[PDB]
DNA sequence: GCAGATTCTACCAAAAGTGTATTTGGAAACTGCTCCATCAAAAGGCATGTTCAGCTGAATTCAGCTGAACATGCCTTTTGATGGAGCAGTTTCCAAATACACTTTTGGTAGAATCTGCAGGTG
DNA sequence: CACCTGCAGATTCTACCAAAAGTGTATTTGGAAACTGCTCCATCAAAAGGCATGTTCAGCTGAATTCAGCTGAACATGCCTTTTGATGGAGCAGTTTCCAAATACACTTTTGGTAGAATCTGC
């Protein structure tokens, strides 16, 4: 049976979504967090269809950018595999936590 | 009659303009040559993103721009890329960028 | 009620530099909000402008520094002589 | 007294004074000195065995006797060389093209005799024709090598400053006629001080070159659009002179003959050349554009790589607009 | 109106495979076990964030419906303007 | 000949300098690079005091906020040592670079 | 002895900055990376100062002028006016 | 007469910020009501930073409040540092912090 | 030409809250800015409040939302409890 | 001990507060009508959970060599004193910006109709 | 990846028009322009406090090596998201009424800022 080798199909599914454009987190559970948060905050709320399309290209967005200095921050301690310290050095000097 | 678009050879819409500063609140007077060398402005700077965002579509073979046009012309682009640096152009996807020392091999 | 959008200047605009090619809705929200924003962006500036020289008049001059603080060097230098030349055309005609 | 460095084929020896003239505080008089005793060294090699006698690599810039040592070194070795030289080995042919580090440092110890004061060539406002010209010696050889030169052609250089980019690609290529024109009348001045030195220059290093003119004049005229129109490569540098300028020279581009090369650094036109329904004034009309490779080693001062742009006369570009406005 | 279910740990929406997805977007090949819960903590601040600024502009408008424009707006105030929604 | 191994000293002047306040970088060759710079925006300009000392208020703490990210960047390389590449991460992160 | 005025920001001014910044161990090439960095910060900043100083007719960058350059470039300074 | 100061019990300048507020440009026109709470808003964050400044004077065993002061109460209180995350105090100084790596293998 | 700043109070503000303690003026001077930046982010906060609603006021409201929007949690809630009780006590004066 | 903060007298245009009359934004009131929440049904795109082992991260060891500490010596910076370059305060004056009444043009947009680029599947 | 079919989304017209935008007198005034006084900036001299440079070696960086086990790849199974539709009605948003509160002067009062003189005090 055939086998790519480990990195291979990663590398793959790389250049197919920088490739392609379509949010990546499924919409109906999107829609529940942003309700289940926004819940929290105020009772009874409503939210347009677009408002919370919005926060998805928004929320994709920012965790896509985060991903690439995450990614930056593990290759520059030698490796190629992301880990929790490397998110935190990238908000941490993005002044996310600071 | 003409429009002041026309006197100025714009074809964005200097009126408008004018009154969008008035409404804005920006100052308490607003000269005429302002909404003129605003319009022009935006004009040009929209005639910049179209460009390059229509060149873009024709390398994708597409006739007709779509938001992932409008985000590869304007992060291919180093000036454009600094002024939207804070924008995010939603159904933008990124540009194809994979770090060297994830590719398989050596040399 | 109507709501105004810059879409068919956006559209004319269009034509000029690529007459073949068209534009998505979408694509045309993207625009129309880049337009929106970049006329903020520079009005504000213009607005501060004004203020930090107690003037109470935003003149094209306010624009064209607005222009330059806000644009990189390229950019700025060719919206600055496209506005100039509007201005220099829209006071020769009357 | 003085220091001698004495010509390989015995044309006339350079002589540099002591005290050791400054023409600016990165170019001094004893940097010519070891810089022309390395190329010799390199085209030499019996040259560089008799630099290996007595004290190497303890010269320092000043200093009468340490740079005295080194000179009187190589003014032997030049006249046992010319001994030689009327035996079996025989003189540095004249017909053999010089090698890019060789071009480079004949064209710096050229430089420094023609200019005696470059800083005040360097003090100008951004965005003005007066903007003195001369380009790296990189961007200079990657024209040279992509855009070939043949001897049915003619190079002019729009805006050529000192006139070096002319004589570089004149040493190394050959053409009908190689020329350098230049507004200001400072640098043009200095232009045909170094057309004359850059001659004596090649003869005394035996190595060839082609024919050239560097011409003081203004390349913002009238009389210019005929001499852009009959040459079939243009060289001009431009990008700091203002959009206004921008406008003129491009005006003088569209008087030029099918088949046309410019190099630029300017993009008249964008790279992927879209028609619009109002190029009747747009010079892209009339060109095909692409940009060549950026180089690295040759930035700015805002350290920007600085590229080259090879637009390409083509007039089918003109004949498809036309068609389609016959259409319907 | 009666009932309406209760929301509860839809974080867990946001699956394993989403955040590799979103990671590839980003350029990453491989990735450790404890990021995915890591990332799920990281998109809930970011989302209460911009949530509680959009649904401020909400009552202050004194709606109970969440607009586009509450949203851009409070993407905007984040220094995240937002182009493609009123925006 | 008394000596202090290599560290001890370099943590002495930490704890000295975090606990002062003033300027670090000499007055005059701070005026002086101001000045040059100025002079390619515009000739024969005048500079007010108090304009060159808030140049160099904000140029200072724009630096030493800069070496505290770099510094991170280097300890995330499990180093200790901060290197050109360490101040390059930090500013592509930061959106400098990026 | 010349000297070029972006050597004037010194090694030991570097360092300093660099230990108040909690840095213990400085590699070499930081001194010029250093440079090239504080160049660009303040061509940024003069940019815009300047720019204001032109508006208002003036041949002398005031402290506001500098302010208003650092505020619009989110490096807002306290303690010069404004 | 009495000043609108007085009678919201402030100390900040109620007339000067409603002054401030209209010829700024923020809106075509302002209420009554704005320019006091604004008033009452600043005169409060001011007060907070003040308190602490203050204490951190005392702590250093200064009767004076200089900057560095400011710098130490607001990068010591997770709240206005926040608030004042994107501004520079002149001559604050940073918040003495070595990182454990750094410290000695005692 | 006159030159006003919030100088006189911020050390009437200062005298209630440490009663022996002085303030240098350079101190002075970054509470100046302090109040002068509040003032303008709380400001423009509420115009942008009143422009999207398209109010032509700004009222009491624009000033607490905009203190919402901007102050951090707890800072808000001081903040907005001192404005309310400022504007109560205002409002019952003859 | 002293640079810088504090106390005090005197001057006054700038504000700010009070009084009067007019103007108006936007709240309540009623309501048209978009679109949001929700239920239904069907099904396949994907999420889940597991197996297996490639190869990555983490540990350990070690030697070259780069940076830290430091002693040695002078040149660039800091400090204090002095003509003017202009930043500002004042006065004059018109080009140009509100304010206001019509008159005309135009961007939206509601509704129905035909077009056309390309998503999506195939080989 | 070029070719080819079905279709949602897009560019194609008709008619209505209030909201724009523009044309035409009257009235108002912001701020360019010129002259000028008062700062405070540029520059020079000299009293003053680091920086540049070469030596020595401690200990850090990074190369080489090893391996436990994490994490990627492939797979079986079937859940739940997605898609297509319909419907009640919450509530957003249009329209008219109309006062509480804001703008608009005009006038009286107080007040914060500035300038100069001189004593006081935290550090
Ligand atoms: C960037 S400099 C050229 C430097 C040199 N050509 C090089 O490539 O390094 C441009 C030159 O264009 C010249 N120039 C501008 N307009 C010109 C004109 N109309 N006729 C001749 N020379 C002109 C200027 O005087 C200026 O020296």
């Amino acid at each position: 049976p055939h086998r790519y080798r480990p990195g291979t199909v990663a590398l793959r599914e790389i250049r197919r979504y920088q490739k392609s454009t379509e949010l990546l987190i499924r919409k109906l559970p999107f829609q529940r967090l942003v309700r289940e948060i926004a819940q929290d905050f105020k009772t009874d709320l409503r939210f347009q269809s677009s408002a919370v399309m919005a926060l998805q290209e928004a929320s994709e967005a920012y965790l896509v950018g985060l991903f690439e200095d995450t990614n930056l921050c593990a290759i520059h301690a030698k490796r190629v595999t992301i880990m929790p310290k490397d998110i935190q050095l990238a908000r941490r000097i993005r002044g996310e936590r600071a | 009659a003409k429009t002041r678009s026309s006197r100025a050879g714009l074809q964005f819409p200097v009126g408008r303009v004018h009154r969008l500063l008035r409404k804005g609140n920006y100052a308490e007077r607003v000269g005429a040559g302002a909404p003129v060398y605003l319009a022009a402005v935006l004009e040009y700077l929209t005639a910049e993103i179209l460009e390059l965002a229509g060149n873009a579509a024709r390398d994708n073979k597409k006739t007709r721009i779509i938001p992932r046009h409008l985000q590869l012309a304007v992060r291919n682009d180093e000036e454009l890329n600094k002024l939207l640096g804070r924008v995010t152009i939603a159904q933008g996807g990124v540009l194809p960028n994979i770090q060297s020392v994830l590719l398989p091999k050596k040399t | 009620t109507r709501k105004e959008s810059y879409a068919i200047y956006v559209y004319k605009v269009l034509k000029q530099v690529h007459p073949d090619t068209g534009i998505s809705s979408k694509a045309m929200s993207i625009m129309n909000s880049f337009v929106n924003d970049v006329f903020e962006r520079i009005a504000g500036e213009a607005s501060r402008l004004a203020h930090y020289n107690k003037r109470s008049t935003i003149t094209s001059r306010e624009i064209q520094t607005a222009v330059r603080l806000l644009l990189p060097g390229e950019l700025a230098k060719h919206a600055v002589s496209e506005g100039t030349k509007a201005v220099t055309k829209y006071t020769s005609a009357k | 007294l003085e220091l001698r460095l004495k010509s390989p084929v015995g044309a006339e020896p350079a002589v540099y004074p002591w005290p050791l003239p400054v023409y600016d505080k990165h170019h001094d008089a004893a940097h010519e000195i070891i810089e022309t005793i390395r190329w010799v060294c390199e085209e030499i090699p019996d040259l560089k065995l008799a630099m290996e006698n007595y004290v190497l690599i303890d010269y320092d810039t000043k200093s009468f006797e340490s740079m005295q040592r080194l000179c009187d070194k190589y003014n032997r070795a030049i006249d046992s060389i010319h001994q030689l030289w009327k035996g079996t080995t025989q003189p540095m042919k004249l017909n053999t093209r010089p090698s890019t580090g060789l071009l480079r440092h004949i064209l710096q110890q050229v430089y420094n005799h023609s200019v005696t004061d470059p800083e005040k060539l360097n003090n100008y406002e951004p965005f003005s024709p007066e903007v003195y010209g001369e380009t790296s010696f990189d961007l200079v050889a990657q024209m040279i090598d992509e855009i070939k030169m043949t001897d049915d052609d003619l190079f002019v250089d729009l805006g050529s400053g000192v006139g070096q980019v002319v004589l570089q690609v004149a040493a190394a290529t050959n053409c009908k006629h190689h020329y350098g024109v230049e507004k200001a009348d400072i640098p043009a001045k200095y232009a045909e001080t170094m057309d004359r030195e850059f001659r004596k220059w090649m003869k005394w290093y035996g190595k060839k070159h082609a024919e050239y003119t560097l011409e003081r004049g203004d390349f913002l005229s009238e009389e210019w659009r005929e001499r852009i129109a009959n040459t079939s490569v243009i060289f001009v540098n431009n990008f700091a002179f203002g959009p206004e300028v921008d406008h003129q020279l491009k005006e003088r581009f569209a008087n030029m003959k099918e088949g046309g090369r410019i190099v630029s650094s300017k993009p008249f036109a964008p790279l992927n050349f879209r028609i619009n329904s109002r190029n009747l004034s747009d010079i892209g009309t009339i060109m095909r554009v692409v940009e060549l490779s950026p180089l690295k080693g040759s930035v700015s001062w805002t350290g920007k790589p600085v590229s080259y742009y090879l637009h390409t006369i083509d007039r089918t570009i003109l004949e498809n607009y036309f068609s389609s406005l016959k259409n319907p | 109106k009666r009932h309406r279910k209760v929301l509860r740990d839809n974080i867990q929406g946001i699956t394993k495979p989403a955040i590799r997805r979103l990671a590839r977007r980003g350029g990453v090949k491989r990735i450790s076990g404890l990021i995915y819960e890591e990332t799920r903590g990281v998109l809930k601040v970011f989302l209460e964030n911009v949530i509680r600024d959009a649904v401020t502009y909400t009552e202050h408008a004194k709606r109970k419906t969440v607009t586009a424009m509450d949203v851009v707006y409070a993407l905007k105030r984040q220094g995240r303007t937002l182009y493609g929604f009123g925006g």
